[PDB]
């Protein structure tokens, strides 16, 4: 399915009740500094399960229009997504601050967080992994984060992390610990066996992952000279160690990974990204100013990506024309005089104008 | 001058770049007050008026 829409009822800088959208299958936020667009992104986040530490405030009720200035404009705010899917009516989700703390609703019938986030991972939205969401200042982190901390993330996506407890309790159990371990009989076997569960677990994604990237990260480079490669440093108990990251840039020698661009590494992150949704597809990706580091020819090569795969949706806040003149439709962000900032949308569509000369 | 200007009017015959920087020229000129703006529904027409702020041009 598809994002439809959001509805915004006096959250942060979003005064009032307000529709977002609705979103077409590639849709750009834009702004003009101090508009809101970062607000913006916090209530897609909020929607989408976020907890309050991640959203700038020390209470949940600080997210209500005006409270970071004494003047709370509600004694409640929302924010609501309308998930759309063919042949099925609109499902809204939607979270609501009522008593200082949230309220989840489905149709607006109300659910507990648990329920909320089972429905959304039925959809492929994971609000643990979170891997739909990509935020300002940290897309080029994704390609070159700490090898076992990419493993974490394999491990949550694939359910192998749920097992981990069941095995250190028996690898303990088996010995590991002891000066010289000695395991034999029932114990060893306890132990082979919940490794083996993990391990298989920890594959059925990884592999399918690792054997996708290569060709997404041609893809996006356009360019069958780009290689990638995916590797556990660990091939026998792969959850165990760091998950290893390499490319080698389209019509490039091979540098080591830290010595890309911000440019390069941007892509070479966009491309995991991806290569997880080959295995798990999000329904949309939310990503915020991923154009940062990209000069023009990367800015083509991935709206072009977005535009020939728009299976999923892409959101997009952009500072960058070169980028968001790609998208089929704006939403523009302006500020609004008050005593705080207030934010309000524009909608514009480009299809209607011929992309040439 | 007028007592409103349609941006759909102004980016006839504009290409798509043209037509986006118009778009973001208006929030840019909402945001300096040089302009007021409504908008009927989501994709409609975006109708600029005069705002409380003098500009130049």
């Amino acid at each position: 399915g598809f994002l439809k829409l959001i509805e915004i009822e006096n959250f942060k800088s979003y005064k009032g009740r307000q529709i977002i959208g609705p979103f077409q299958r590639f849709t750009a936020i834009i702004g003009p500094n101090g508009s809101g667009k970062s607000n913006l992104m916090d209530a897609i986040s909020f929607v989408l399960g976020e907890k309050t530490s991640n959203l700038r405030v020390k209470t949940l009720r600080d997210l209500i229009h005006g409270a970071p200035v004494g003047k709370p404009a509600a004694n409640r705010a929302f924010v609501s997504m309308v998930y759309s899917e063919e042949g099925a009516e609109d499902r809204t989700f939607a979270r609501v601050i009522v008593g200082g703390s949230s309220e989840y609703k489905i149709n607006n019938k109300v659910v507990q967080l648990h329920e909320y986030s089972e429905e959304l991972e039925k959809l492929g939205i994971l609000i643990k992994a979170r891997n739909f969401l990509v935020f300002q200042g940290a897309v080029e982190s994704i390609a070159m984060k700490n090898p076992k901390e990419r493993t974490a993330l394999f491990e949550e996506i694939s359910r192998s992390g749920e097992l981990a407890q069941e095995y250190d309790k028996r690898k303990k159990e088996m010995g590991s610990g002891s000066l010289v371990p000695r395991g034999s009989g029932s114990a060893k076997q306890a132990f082979e066996q919940i490794k083996k569960e993990r391990f298989d677990r920890f594959n059925a994604c990884f592999e399918s992952v690792a054997t996708n990237i290569d060709e997404i990260y041609k893809a996006l480079s356009r360019n069958s000279s780009a290689q990638a490669f995916l590797g556990p440093e660990n091939p026998e108990e792969p959850y165990l160690d760091g998950i290893n990251y390499n490319c080698v840039a389209p019509g490039k020698r091979f540098r080591p990974m830290d010595n890309l661009s911000g440019g390069e590494k941007t892509v070479a992150a966009l491309a995991l990204l991806f290569a997880i949704h080959s295995y798990k597809p999000a329904p949309f990706f939310v990503l915020d100013q991923i154009d940062a580091a990209l000069d023009n020819t990367n800015i083509g090569k991935v709206a072009n990506y977005i535009k020939e795969q728009s299976n999923f949706q892409a959101i997009v806040i952009s500072l960058k024309e070169e980028f968001y003149t790609k998208a089929e439709s704006l939403i523009g962000v302006y500020p609004e005089q008050g005593d705080c900032v207030i934010s309000k949308v524009l909608t514009f569509d480009l299809t209607k104008y011929p992309d040439a000369n | 001058g007028a007592e409103s200007i349609s941006l759909l009017e102004l980016c006839r015959n504009t290409n798509r770049k043209q037509a986006a920087a118009k778009f973001y020229s208006f929030l840019v000129l909402k945001k300096q007050q040089a302009i007021e703006l409504t908008q009927e529904e989501p994709y409609s027409d975006i109708i600029a008026t005069p705002g409380p702020r003098f500009h130049g041009s």
